[PDB]
């Protein structure tokens, strides 16, 4: 049967799908067992919440302190609680979270995100907070009046101790680069005092808040790549 | 008979208008261990959008379906030291960092394997290099646990009668083979929090369940007047994969090939203050 | 004994044939065409179903 | 109300008037081994009620400086009632567990605890390339203390809290089944852990099926009160337990 | 016809199945004859009994002595007859038996085993014996009270001169390694005096017992390997 | 017409409860030469178990279906001794120990054969090695019994007109061929307890029935200015196998290629005493 | 003239085609798909059938 | 089922006779921006002609469906400078003039890609060249943006676990692969009249949208006693092409690889006068 | 799963078969058999249709 | 399956049409968008008018 070899023959492509001979002919495999916890897609992992280390103050002698956002009883009428860049795969805040780790194995991402805040103060304490997301622009907000123009939610602390801020997917392109640059910016997220925290007598004067990050049901990734967080110099 | 014939896009956004009611989707309680299922449509007005994005590339089958190097070693065609003319490697996936981390995201795995071998040769430097040598040939032998192990390049054990082997000649395509699921248990285990002896003593960790055998390589009969060095690289490519019980990715650098030992590491990098955004 | 199935393309704007040559199922090519998934296992592990609209507690 | 729960196992009952929902493993309820999945041939023994009951595993003290604790199972119940005896006399074992953690404080206290069950919680030694005995990681029901600073003693495990002694980020443990005890709205966390292993049954003296971890993510704080610490109690109840291969007692 | 060669071409795999040309074209083969004793599976051989050399006392000047287990008339009320490890492919006792030889060509094994004991004493002699199998544990039994807790059978010597002890397959894994280690132990087997041996006047004061080993109908092996018992240094 | 289309697990355990009766499955009598057919269900209470294990890998077809080396020899392209420039091997399967023992587990065999040849070359050491030689070519010739035998590398007999032969060039895949069942009898015989002469004299043993012929190999026309040495390895792979009358495996080491001679060997290893179990 | 038959897989959780190119049956591939066996030849070579439950003699 | 089955000539001339009427097809007005649709039949008597000419070869698919070199570079097997033993090229189509001009006739493009690699080697000149080296092998690695970048030939990054790679041996056919449409936008953009920062500052032009990654190449393990130089050429071949918004072809010579900078050029050549026709 | 289609020839004075081997549509061969075209987009971009015979204005 | 290679094997012809493996398996492409001004044949461009520089007077 006449034949002609085309270019690419005898090459080894690491991502090919070809049949090959079996070295252990007629090997009987062990019967399957339905172990609990089967995972069929990394996105299922990506959708689980994880604590975000927002308090990266360059002076954290205690590592666990990075997870707590300080709050005080007597604050200037309007005062910023925190601010951060929305770069889930590049910013130091999201770099090592359960979501950031998955993204670092890819190059493109798209979809919305969830940020959940939980108040871990006393039961008698109360307050209100304004959390706003500012799409990309030439300047990040500096005061509450600037922040309130963008997407935001007013959070009231009560019996329900958690509030969810859904960051919508507002972008000019269907996808964004994990190694984000100026062209594919995503904006900023900030939190401000809405009313202030009030406490009765006989309670601590300070409290803390924690943030959780996760992906919505429309999130996706593409173009698999090798992560840069792990490296070696010599064979183990 | 002659022929028998044999896609799931992400969820679409839905138009949402102004609302004023007692329902409060935004408020929840993380204490239950339950992740909120809210969507942007539940907190802001949204337009109708049809999404054609698909999560095809995030499947475990595709995530692990890439060949990765797992071991590389050098052996010479001729030398004074007998042990230096052939390789003997106990099979294990903990030698190379990248694939080790990739696999260690799951506790239990069950997959078929595809093995590819890349072999290259080079002439050692010396004062006299003028020689003519025909093409070289190499032998790869797999020894299940407990089988005889050769002690020299020209040992009798190299006459495999039951042990599978491959003979390869330089200049052709790399050798390849397939391996089924060959674990005594129902699934491979990346971690094992236990001991070997029933009295809670002896070996500890995943080193106890590593009994996959050995691999040996040699030059079939090449023995040049001058030394020639060869290097072999082994690549693994899981197929038909299933995984269970996801785990958090490793944060600290690896330090041992058969242990979890590590050094404490900071959680992440630092910035000027909590408000710095530039 | 040939299987005919569709191949990956695009939304708005396509068949390939496959035949097995070896007697061992381990020799087949990767079956990377499955896209079923269910995240409720890890996101909703609670016993009592919670309605998103209703208060959590 | 949905803040009231009651659990009845064997001849013991647990009542909580202030609790959140109940987390069920990976959505799988504990169950007995099926006929088409077993491997051992002889008849098993199902000492129901005698072994399927709650067992209070001692109690710790939560201070302002506490860092966390961990327990390993089933070794923690190695000497608790008939469960321990049956464990000693049988070669193979298999059972799910129900973990209930109690921690109550006034409406003027503040703090947050993370309760998580980590299956296959392998741990690394304090000094890389230095072995430890089976006494620096499990010695019965006693709780082990995490450390804020890096461990230096070569005879024990690396207790650096931020790495969870497994060389991973502490904040990512949410992936495993878990619940939070927030003093503002919760006093107890309940987790139903099914049997997870690569084999239908396993020796219960050689293998630690899973590890429980309680980590204060927000340190306890209070002011002007006579209460100096908040005790924390753990209670565990094996479920659908069955043994196999009777032999002399270990 | 365009084509491309994939990796693995021109390789020689010792366990491949490919068609090749015939060098003796149209050769007429001799007609077949149904010789008695056709064997279609090595397990059929493995199921046949064979004498086990249990008496490996390091002082056997006579090799045939290894096959006989001594027994005496006046023994301490309780006394052990013999003890051995259940490692069919590794223990010296089972290493060279008809079953051990087959196993040494493989790596994994599973299933139950049969041990048959035959009393070769006088016709007037009588006695009872306890044979027990102890699954894996931290310590082997030391006395009859310890042994009787595990699986065992009481053997009565009478007209029927043979008794069978069926060792059940109790293991955590579907398979066990032939090169057994601590992880995949199998236990121990021991025999003890139940009542003692009594003889009338005019009979020998000593007797012997023999043991036979074979596999049940649920036995299996997998992963073919090269046996280590045979070796050569030079071409014959 | 265009297509025409064309599994036996081990026996399952069955639930057994307490029993008290006159039946005594445990008791038997080995004097009959009959192996007891008892099962664990007949002596102890057991649960119901479904076994999916299969004995596929224990079949004789698979047991013997592995290629094994049977002979290796060296010949030079140029030398003074004529006999040293080519090989002449009488076919026999008793040369290599491993496959010999594998085959000797059965008394009579009947199978097709698949033969593969592996050839490698190397330049002999010397004071001057600088030369250029094109690729070499080799000829393999099979001579049924009684045919002419070459006496030198350039003999006329190398012009095979009826004797099958293979010409092979270095750098390509190893040569291969198939051989049908070519025994005058109804089956190959590994053992033959008899003599050659009818008066019970002459040759004794399996040496009498070995009349399979010879194999010859040479360099087609290569004759380098400097010596070059080549080595050939022959591999046999039975196909479509049938066996009869199993025999006990050999215990003593082999000592002759055409005899059963041996030296007495201990039955097995020793231990401290009959009770030692550690 | 193509044969289609099943390939080895697993119990709980599959066709290949074969064609012969040579005129000699000795050229075919190994027929390692047969799993029939009968051990009664070597384990029960007696003349009179013995019931396991009944006494041997 | 077994088989499923699946041309437009230019317009023909039509007989035209003498005419005398008020209709004036010849007269029009270009001010409307409309190109006249007149035909020779509308101004002169013509015969009937059947045209079989077809515009098959003018389709965009065929116009762009030719492989063209886009980059060439040299690397040595051994040298003192570490940076000189491997290549690192940021992907871009502006390096070679011919294909750049071909692509720049359209503003937006959307196509699949076919990549072919041609590799050749040569021995560097020197005072001593006598050596023997087996065949060389080469590795090509593709790093999407943001991935780790090797810093030396023997860096750990060369153990690709997710990054696709090709291993190629000299003497065989050139390597080839296919690449789908991998742009974040809906189509590739040859031009971009805009800035990077929202304040209209920073990078300007098509340099802003070039984020396709890098390509790395090295000798797998070859390290000769004497230097050997290799050259690699990359060829691109668009497939399944679509184009939008045609533009006028470039008149001035290119001068920068990432800019439109140019020098003024005359419109065309000159002649003696407006009437010269010789 | 084989496609049969005509090949380029001449006016006055012819089938080939194609089969896809890979699961990705990007691996197919160039589809250079399409010859549809419409120049009115660039030659007649006006709003009101103009008849060639009639005066332009 | 016996086969014989014909002349032209292993050659690289710049105008060939052959299938090749995909390096980015199961990559999801961006949805298509109907941008105005699609061109399907260079002749469409060739049919558009353009100013002719007739006055090439060398001065
Ligand atoms: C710790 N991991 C557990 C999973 N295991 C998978 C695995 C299983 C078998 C092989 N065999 C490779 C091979 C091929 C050909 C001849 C001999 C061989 F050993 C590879 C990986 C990897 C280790
Ligand atoms: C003692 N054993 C008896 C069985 N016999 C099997 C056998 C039969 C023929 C061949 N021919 C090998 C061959 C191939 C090609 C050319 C010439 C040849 F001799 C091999 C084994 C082996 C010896
Ligand atoms: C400026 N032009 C835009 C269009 N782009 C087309 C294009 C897209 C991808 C590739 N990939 C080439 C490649 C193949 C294999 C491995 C790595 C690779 F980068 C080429 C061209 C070209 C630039």
């Amino acid at each position: 049967l006449p034949t002609m070899n085309t270019p690419g023959s005898t090459q080894f492509l690491t991502s090919d799908d070809f049949q090959s001979p079996c070295a252990l002919p007629q090997f009987d495999v062990t019967p399957s067992m339905n172990i609990p916890g089967e995972v069929k897609n990394l996105m299922e992992i990506a959708e689980v919440d994880s604590v975000v280390p927002v308090n990266n103050v360059q002076d954290t002698t205690d590592q666990m302190e990075m997870f707590r956002i300080p709050v005080t009883i007597n604050a200037p009428l309007q005062q910023q609680v925190f601010g951060l860049r929305l770069q889930p795969g590049l910013d130091s805040v999201f770099k090592h979270t359960l979501l950031g780790e998955i993204l670092n194995y890819y190059a493109h991402w798209s979809g919305s995100m969830k940020l959940t805040f939980v108040f871990c103060g006393s039961a008698m304490a109360t307050g209100k907070f304004l959390i706003a997301y500012s799409p990309p622009g030439a300047n990040p907000p500096k005061t509450r009046k600037d922040a309130m123009l963008g997407t935001h939610i007013i959070w009231d602390i009560g019996l329900q101790s958690s509030c969810v801020l859904c960051v919508p997917w507002i972008s000019q392109t269907h996808y964004r680069l994990v190694q984000q640059d100026e062209y594919t910016s995503a904006g900023y997220v900030t939190c401000w005092y809405q009313t202030g925290m009030i406490v009765p007598p006989g309670t601590p004067n300070s409290s803390s808040i924690m943030c959780f990050a996760s992906a919505c049901n429309d999130f996706s990734v593409r173009m698999l790549r090798d992560t840069p967080f792990i490296s070696q110099d010599n064979k183990l | 008979g002659d022929v028998e014939e044999a896609v799931v896009h992400v969820a679409d956004t839905m138009r949402s208008g102004p609302s004023n009611s007692a329902s409060v989707p935004a408020l929840t309680a993380v204490e239950t261990g339950h992740t909120s299922q809210v969507t942007p449509s539940d907190t802001m007005q949204t337009r109708h959008v049809k999404n054609y994005h698909s999560r095809s590339e995030s499947t475990v089958e595709n995530f692990l379906g890439r060949s990765a190097c797992v071991y590389m070693e050098e052996y010479k065609t001729t030398d004074n030291d007998v042990n230096k003319k052939f390789v003997a490697w106990p099979i294990n996936t903990k030698q190379m960092v990248q694939m080790r981390r990739k696999l260690e995201m799951f506790t239990y795995l069950r997959f078929d394997m595809e093995v590819t071998f890349v072999i290259t040769s080079r002439q050692d430097p010396g004062t006299t290099l003028a020689q003519d040598m025909p093409v070289l040939t190499h032998q790869i032998m797999y020894v299940p646990p407990g089988g005889p192990i050769p002690a020299k390049v020209d040992d009798y054990a190299w006459q495999t009668s039951t042990n599978p082997s491959i003979f390869w000649t330089e200049g052709n395509a790399p050798a390849r083979m397939s391996i089924p699921f060959i674990s005594i248990g129902n699934a491979y285990s990346n971690f094992y929090d236990g001991w070997s002896n029933f009295d809670q003593r002896g070996s500890y960790g995943y080193n106890t369940l590593n009994n996959l055998g050995h691999i040996y390589v040699r030059h079939v009969s090449g023995s040049s007047p001058h030394p020639i060095t060869s290097t072999i690289r082994v690549y693994f490519k899981p197929k038909h994969t299933r995984a269970w019980v996801p785990r958090p990715p490793r944060l600290c650098q690896y330090k041992k090939a058969f242990s979890v030992d590590f050094t404490p590491t900071p959680i992440t990098d630092t910035r000027k203050d909590i408000n710095t955004v530039t | 004994g040939a299987q005919v199935s569709t191949q990956k393309t695009g939304a708005h704007e396509i068949h390939y044939t496959n035949i097995n040559y070896y007697k061992d199922a381990a020799s087949n090519s990767a079956n990377r065409q499955d896209f079923t998934q269910d995240p409720s296992k890890f996101t909703e592990p609670v016993k009592d179903v919670m309605i998103k609209s209703l208060p959590a507690l | 109300s949905d803040r009231v729960r009651s659990i009845t196992l064997g001849n013991s009952t647990i009542t909580t008037q202030e609790c959140a929902n109940v987390v069920v493993g990976y959505g799988r309820w504990p169950t007995y081994l099926r006929d088409d999945e077993a491997t051992a041939e002889d008849q098993p023994t199902q000492p129901d009620v005698a072994t399927c009951r709650f067992y209070t595993l001692d109690s710790i003290k939560w201070e302002k400086g506490s860092v966390g604790w961990w327990w390993k199972f089933p070794e923690a119940l190695s000497d608790m009632g008939l469960f321990g005896q049956n464990m000693q006399y049988h070669y193979l074992g298999r059972a799910g567990y129900t973990i209930h953690v109690q921690c109550n404080a006034s409406k003027f206290h503040q703090g947050c605890l993370l309760v998580v069950c980590v299956p296959e919680a392998e741990m690394g030694g304090a000094v890389v390339g230095q072995a430890f005995s089976a006494t620096a990681m499990a010695n019965g029901d006693k709780a082990y203390e995490f450390t804020s600073a890096t461990q230096s003693d070569q005879t024990k495990v690396q207790t650096a809290i931020h790495n969870a002694g497994m060389g991973v980020g502490v904040g990512n443990l949410t992936i495993y089944p878990h619940q939070w005890i927030n003093l503002r709205t919760n006093n107890s966390a309940t987790i139903v852990m099914p049997y997870i292993n690569s084999v239908p049954m396993d020796n219960m003296f050689r293998h630690y099926n899973f590890t429980l971890m309680v980590i204060p993510f927000v340190k306890l704080d209070y002011a002007d009160t006579a209460s100096t610490y908040v005790p924390i109690t753990v209670t565990v109840a094996p479920m659908c337990a069955e043994y196999n291969g009777l032999r002399l007692a270990q």
